[PDB]
């Protein structure tokens, strides 16, 4: 998402990867919902079963891979609803009495082989102020 | 692996019958794991019971194939997982009772609609030593059963074939099986622990007749 | 190209790098410019996505002319002379060094199409060290990140005609465009705003986005 | 296994280049693991960075082949090990930054000799979220990197090829790589732990010209 | 013959394209004739227009595959039948307009949501001589069209292929075709007759992506 801000139309399967970073004894389950675009963002865990979702037990696994399917990008500059990846608690966090009770997740994203960028524009990120060594290359 | 929801990994079966189709036959709609809520197993927890397929009238493409189909025909593939650490001790009996005609204690009045039909909520044994029907837990290993001994494993897997004298059944009034989880040896740790028990039901060999 | 994500196509857009409305009348009568990557931060952030580069820059001097607040615009002759990293630059506008038989001038008129020469891969090493983690020379006084195997050159530009050219200000635009780009070892994209053209200092904005402690604009909660 | 000092056992590589010799070529003198000091990782630890081969000018037969050779040519084989128990939680990013032109915060003045050259002491990130150079840690997995997730593993291994535009370089002023260890997820236990992180650098395919 | 609802019997096509699948592909759920309401054709009736697939968001398994699928891909097979006796005289133009950007008469303001989106209700031309968009009915036989001349026949059949520049489209905002029935020669009998016109739409080659 810094290369795709140099472009106008992006399209392809992203790939999310989460990684639990708690102790070795930490068990519990996380349900990871993918809401396709335009759909309803789930609030109850029970109505969260609508599209693609996976129950991820981070007592066994330590990393899950969540493929996001084809999205096709800016095929409609305008705010809208373009997907969600939602992660509820399923059970609880079961850590023993010696490990720390505040565990943590980190999440990754990579586009896959079918990702395609086209029409090149300048990035909106960079701009703002005067730089040091101004006119020192003259 | 059943459905777009990859949940748990299986291949223990029951009654020597891996399900086969003995009309609408769902294979990608219903054949998927409908994970229920995870019930908190504590020290003073008596038991839990889920009457199938009453627990699945609400949830999913099976639930739409109940409200839009008069007769159903489905086997199951169930999966109980009890995620506790290496310091928890305990033992569950994951028993799958066919035709669990429950009993009401101390009265001559039969159980009503709101004692037998719970659904996703499940329920709880009151006298688990006699399985709420006057029999015995000590003989209850004659059913399809499985042991979750938290010393050894923490998961269970039972396959539930089609258990009717009838060829097909109507779902909103009759319940074939009854998954029931009774902690024989109660849970222990010194801190004094709400260990969760997660139940995933996956239907197998679904048939539905009568739109 | 095969795709628009190819590195040869991703970088070789012609970008403005210099613009000197130098006033010639009857040091200040001309301009020079050290050819460096670090000029305009739209192109600089793209070249600092990579560690090592190898590009033939072409330089396309566009010269305009404008009357100050006499009705005709005079068609002057210019000289854009590429002084590399070697011999001396001309100290005056009409010194001896403009007449050098080694610095490769171009002699273009205003009423022509814009002048264009192609400066080749101008380095000593096998690539341009965009980022240099070292020190120049021998001393502890060598500044950080300044490699002498990174300066492409200098580009001294003067009006060839004599004095008394009266108050038509000459605005000179210079467009660099890389060619044959081979890029090695990519990097994280820079997210904090720049401080200098010399080094990679970081200050951040005051609040998010693009701040020091928060790069994405803060939503209200994680369940938003 | 490198040198008479048998330290750690390897065969993850980087840039698709197992080092080969592309004059003095040490193979038993320098090719050995120079174990540095083990830095204490706590809860409020920001990061650590070792500029190679500035960390190895002091230590060993490589250090004698710096003071007695004007130009060097060496790849590396690095090995980070974080010896914590099964009750510690945490995650490191062992990243190996080529040409880490660091930045000074909030000033127009470039870093001096005593902010870039540390050696065996190493150093510490001040703003690790932007890697002390205005970029981003969130994009820093484009380098040769490796994850030490103390749930899963506790060790790392990166191979560092010769990373210069030049064919050979002089060592006392330029530093190619920069091993950098940033704890993304900070360390946790209830007692409130100085878990050590031991870094072993082994050179590979050493060349030295100019006595 | 499409679906369990056997309605009408076909094999006239359009654009030389019998539909083929160029992911969810309904073939027994959606591929069936969704008979709409029969509109009363009188003497002073101007016309009728049904924007497809806006008329089918409500009705049937296609309507469930609109509310449960973000992108659709479907061709059609349409069938208009005008059941009048041997004493009624009249002529319809059953025209199927691709991308019928309607116009508002006499104002600079574009049509809103409640002038374009009607659904099963359909709609009615106000100025049918210019097809409500400034063109002309006299040239409107360049579309896929069909003549119901009540002297000769009383039925029509048009096949509607996938008509988008896009590969797949989202249904709740864009409408490809527009079935439009304009009585050129108005209906006649001496009693002064509400002859009905029944429209059956059957989808063909349904695809749906994005649950």
């Amino acid at each position: 998402g810094n290369i795709s801000r140099y472009y106008t139309h992006w399209s392809g399967s992203l790939e999310m990867t989460f990684m639990f970073c708690g102790s070795f004894m930490a068990t519990g389950k996380l349900i990871l919902c993918y809401t396709p675009p335009g759909g309803s963002c789930p609030t109850t865990r029970e109505t969260a079963m609508l599209g693609t979702h996976i129950v991820w037990d981070f007592g066994l696994q330590s990393s899950v891979t969540l493929i996001i399917p084809w999205i096709s990008g800016s095929h409609y500059s305008t705010n809208a609803n373009v997907g969600y990846v939602t992660c509820f608690m399923q059970t609880n966090l079961i850590v023993p009495s010696e490990s720390s009770d505040t565990c943590s997740l980190i999440g990754f994203i990579a586009a896959k082989d079918d990702f395609s960028l086209r029409l090149m524009r300048d990035s909106p990120d960079i701009g703002i102020d005067h730089l040091h060594a101004a006119e020192a290359a003259y | 692996k059943l459905g777009n929801s990859a949940i748990v990994t299986q291949e223990c079966c029951a009654y020597g019958e891996w399900p086969n189709y003995l009309p609408t036959q769902p294979e990608t709609a219903t054949d998927r794991f409908y994970t229920l809520k995870s019930v908190k197993w504590e020290a003073g927890s008596t038991g839990w019971w889920w009457k199938l397929p009453d627990a699945l009238n609400n949830i999913g493409m099976f639930g739409q194939n109940v409200q839009h189909h008069y007769l159903y025909r489905s086997g199951f593939l169930i999966h109980v997982q009890c995620n506790a650490t290496r310091f928890h001790q305990g033992a569950l009996l994951v028993v799958a009772i066919p035709e669990h005609q429950r009993g009401a204690h101390n009265t001559n009045t039969s159980p009503g609609f709101d004692d037998i039909m719970k659904g996703e909520e499940g329920g709880t044994f009151n006298h688990p030593y006699v399985l709420d029907d006057g029999t015995s837990l000590a003989c209850a290993t004659i059913f399809p059963h499985q042991w979750i001994n938290l010393r050894t494993n923490n998961s269970a897997t039972i396959v539930l074939p089609w258990m009717n004298a009838a060829p097909m059944d109507f779902p909103l009034r009759h319940n074939q099986w009854t998954l029931a989880i009774i902690p024989v040896v109660p849970l222990g740790t010194r801190t004094m622990s709400m260990v969760p028990i997660t139940v995933s039901i996956a239907p197998m060999c679904c048939e539905f007749n009568g739109l | 190209g095969v795709s628009e994500t190819l590195v040869e196509n991703f970088l070789s857009r012609a970008a403005l790098v210099s613009k000197r409305s130098f006033e010639y009348k009857d040091d200040k009568n001309f301009f020079k410019w050290t050819i460096n990557t670090r000029s305009f931060v739209q192109l600089r952030r793209k070249l600092e996505l990579f560690t090592y580069l190898r590009f033939d820059a072409e330089i396309t001097i566009l010269t305009t002319v404008a009357v100050n607040g006499y009705m005709g615009l005079p068609n002057l002759t210019l000289q854009a002379m590429f002084v590399p990293t070697g011999a001396l630059t001309p100290e005056k506008q009409d010194s001896f060094h403009w007449q050098s038989g080694s610095n490769a001038s171009v002699f273009f008129k205003i009423s022509d199409p814009p002048a264009r020469m192609t400066i080749p891969f101008m380095c000593i090493n096998s690539a341009y060290s965009v980022f240099y983690d070292g020190f120049a020379g021998f001393e502890k006084s060598g500044l950080y990140g300044i490699n002498p195997a990174d300066t492409i050159g200098n580009l001294c530009v003067r009006i060839v005609n004599e004095h008394q050219p009266v108050g038509f200000t000459v605005t000179v635009r210079v467009y660099m465009k890389p060619k044959h780009i081979k890029a090695w070892a990519p990097r994280p994209p820079r997210t904090l705003p720049y401080m200098s053209i010399a080094n990679a200092n970081y200050k951040g904005k005051k609040r998010a986005p693009n701040a020091l402690n928060a790069i994405i604009g803060n939503r209200d909660s994680v369940k938003t």
